[PDB]
């Protein structure tokens, strides 16, 4: 298996996104709230906790194999490209970090 | 000492922290253990509660 990480990895450029010259990235979300936190009137904001997932399509990480899924945690999320995902609204956004990302 | 310095520098050679232990082998088991030091305060006004532990996983 580390084989096939070390050839999706060997020649990419994690800069570009896929179908950088031929289409827009279609991508899929879902969520999953956990729990929408007190309402702030004072401060007209609310907490909220979700489970955000986004699904989309990179040719580069094509792999032929047995194996059929590569499941991984966070080590390998900064070497391949990710969306640009923001939350437009968000006074304050936060990410989990213990006991690891 | 030299042999404590041979095994620590040689110990991760060829290894992988991407995979798990038995990936494709086995089911990766986790003993869990928690020492509760001391059972933080309780806040109503957030439903919230703090705890600090020793938390062991072997
Ligand atoms: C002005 O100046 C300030 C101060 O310098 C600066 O603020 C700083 O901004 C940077 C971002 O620009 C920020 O750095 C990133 O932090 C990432 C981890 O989280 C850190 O923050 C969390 C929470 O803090 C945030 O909390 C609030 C939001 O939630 C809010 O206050 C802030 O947003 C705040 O940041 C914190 O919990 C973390 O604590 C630790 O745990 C991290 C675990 O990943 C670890 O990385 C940290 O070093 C740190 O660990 C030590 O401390 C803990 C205890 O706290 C101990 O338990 C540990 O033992 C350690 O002693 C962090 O503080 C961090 O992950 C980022 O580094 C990752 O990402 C960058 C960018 O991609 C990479 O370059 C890094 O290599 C690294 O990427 C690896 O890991 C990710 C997964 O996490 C993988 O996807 C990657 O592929 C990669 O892993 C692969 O490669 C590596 C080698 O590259 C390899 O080792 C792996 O095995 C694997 O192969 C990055 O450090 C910084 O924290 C923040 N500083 C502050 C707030 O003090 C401003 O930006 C400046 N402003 C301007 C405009 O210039």
């Amino acid at each position: 298996v580390t084989v096939i990480l070390n050839n999706l990895l060997e020649g990419y450029d994690n800069k570009l996104r896929p179908d950088i010259g031929v289409k827009p990235t279609l991508i899929h979300t879902d969520m999953y709230v956990n729990s929408i936190g007190p309402v702030n009137a004072i401060n007209m904001e609310y907490t909220i906790d979700i489970f955000f997932a986004q699904t989309w399509y990179d040719r580069r990480l094509k792999f032929n194999s047995t194996i059929k899924v590569l499941r991984l945690n966070s080590n390998m999320v900064g070497k391949i490209w990710i969306p640009d995902t923001f939350f437009r609204n968000s006074k304050k956004a936060d990410a989990h970090w213990i006991t690891t990302p | 000492t030299t042999v404590f310095t041979r095994i620590l520098d040689r110990l991760l050679d060829g290894y992988d922290n991407r995979l798990r232990p038995g990936l494709g082998e086995r089911v990766t088991e986790v003993k869990t253990d928690i020492f509760v030091t001391s059972f933080g305060p309780v806040s109503d006004h957030d439903m919230e509660y703090t705890i600090d532990v020793f938390f062991r996983q072997s």
